[PDB]
């Protein structure tokens, strides 16, 4: 506190804003170089015609307070009505810079915005990742370390950006996982494996959001359970019970405790045996990634041991 | 907030009055160059429109002298026209023609001027209006900014914006 008082902090953090762009500008310098470089000149110059604007209105202002006089019955008011002309039209040719800037930016955003979202969403979670073991900690420099390596070397060096783009985000995906794992432990490998397969998920449409069930899946534990309730106990002991409880909340098992009565003969899938490889029961339609979802939750909760190899095979 | 954030977990730097003096100071300082920059800017406004409501009162004036001398040359031409000496009554005839085309074109020269400066003057009205409004605002405004600027200094982007 000593040297606190005296001093004022100016903390220079990084931003997801700030990242989004940053990554947005190097991924156009890396693949589309002319519209970048244009797309900069465009910024430069609307910039430079948007200080002549404010040093016109600045001039209009002196004009009009110092001269002290008739205005109708001088010339430096015809200046002043040339100059109103002509900034005027060039006021008027701002225009046509702004759609191509507005057409340029459209472009950008509609190709390259989940890319920039998966690059904050990565680098916040290597950040965030310093909280588990406190030893490996990195900075920005290892990823942009990450994006040069990305960038600037791909398999098959295709020509198409359709592909590229995909190429470029699942090298990324598989390098950053290589990259921090080559000095992590072996027991925070699937839970990094977790965050990018989240990660990924949100980005990749098709899939609706598992909010529910992750926040359940992480947060079961400590959410409240029925008091008094007591399932069968004819092949599940009281943990499996409680565990099928808890999970009994989610809106995809409803019919739970009905559905492992009726299924007698299934008493291998759920317990006992390698329950990873088959699971009964099911996620209507699901896609093959919320079934994996929905059998994790069903591993929790019936079988917690098998839960880091089903772990790695969703 | 700091104890917030020490029941967080994070790491925190221990507040002093010394903040609050600063946060005071700036306070002040930031009062004072605001009021005096709103207090110019609307002087220079107010130059201004005087000014405009001074060549608009020109422009009418012209007009006034414009239609006057106007029918001048027509009772001077219909006083020729009966007295059809005679050259002397054609040159001050062309003589006030050409003073009628003279004023005619400043005329046309001062309405396009004012066509042209009404853009400018439509918005100068409306901000002297919504002065007395942004001359209300400038306590809170500047004490935001003061407590903002000496306090907000070290946290992230997201407790920046929870203390605001």
């Amino acid at each position: 506190p000593d040297l606190c008082s005296r001093v004022t902090f100016v903390n220079f953090t990084v931003t997801r804003s700030s990242l989004q762009s940053q990554c947005l500008n190097e991924v156009l310098k890396a693949e589309r170089p002319d519209v970048d470089e244009k797309r900069s000149d465009l910024l430069k110059l609307q910039g430079e015609f948007q200080l002549r604007l404010r040093q016109l209105e600045k001039s209009l202002l002196q004009a009009l307070n110092e001269v002290k006089g008739r205005i109708l019955d001088d010339d430096t008011i015809i200046t002043t009505l040339e100059n109103l002309k002509r900034e005027a039209a060039e006021v008027t040719r701002k225009v046509e810079e702004t759609d191509i800037v507005m057409q340029e930016v459209e472009t950008v955003s509609q190709q390259y915005l989940p890319l920039s979202t998966a690059c904050s969403s990565i680098y916040f979670t290597m950040e965030s990742l310093k909280q588990i073991h406190f030893l490996y900690q990195y900075s920005l420099q290892f990823f942009l370390d990450i994006y040069h390596n990305v960038l600037y070397e791909n398999p098959n060096l295709v020509t198409d950006h359709t592909q590229r783009l995909s190429i470029i985000t699942k090298d990324l995906f598989q390098v950053a996982f290589n990259r921090v794992a080559r000095g992590m432990l072996h027991q925070d490998h699937i839970t990094f494996a977790m965050l990018l397969a989240r990660i990924k998920l949100k980005g990749t449409v098709g899939e609706p959001t598992y909010d529910a069930e992750f926040q359940h899946f992480l947060r079961g534990n400590e959410i409240v359970l029925s008091a008094g309730s007591t399932p069968r106990i004819q092949g599940l002991t009281v943990e499996q019970a409680e565990a099928v409880v808890r999970l009994s909340c989610l809106p995809a098992f409803k019919d739970l405790i009905a559905k492992v009565q009726a299924d007698e003969q299934f008493g291998i899938w759920l317990d006992s045996s390698s329950p990873e490889q088959t699971v009964p029961y099911l996620w209507t339609p699901a896609t093959p990634i919320g079934q994996a979802i929905h059998r994790l939750l069903l591993i929790q909760a019936f079988r917690p041991d098998r839960l880091l190899a089903m772990a790695h095979m969703f | 907030a700091n104890a917030r954030l020490a029941k967080r977990g994070g790491r925190t730097m221990a507040i002093t009055p010394r903040h609050y003096l600063d946060f005071i100071n700036h306070y002040a300082n930031l009062f004072h160059e605001k009021r005096s920059e709103l207090e110019e800017q609307q002087m220079h406004l107010n130059v201004g429109l005087r000014k405009i409501k001074e060549t608009v009162d020109q422009v009418e004036e012209l007009r006034r002298d414009l239609r006057i001398k106007s029918q001048e040359l027509e009772v001077k031409n219909a006083a020729a026209n009966d007295k059809l000496e005679y050259a002397v009554l054609i040159s001050e005839a062309q003589a006030i023609k050409a003073d009628l085309a003279a004023v005619e074109a400043k005329v046309n020269r001062s309405t396009a001027l004012l066509k042209s400066l009404s853009a400018e003057r439509e918005r100068w009205e409306k901000t002297s209006e919504t002065f007395k409004n942004q001359m209300s605002t400038i306590a809170g405004d500047c004490l935001l900014s003061a407590a903002f600027i000496a306090y907000a200094g070290y946290f992230d982007q997201q407790m920046r914006q929870n203390l605001f």
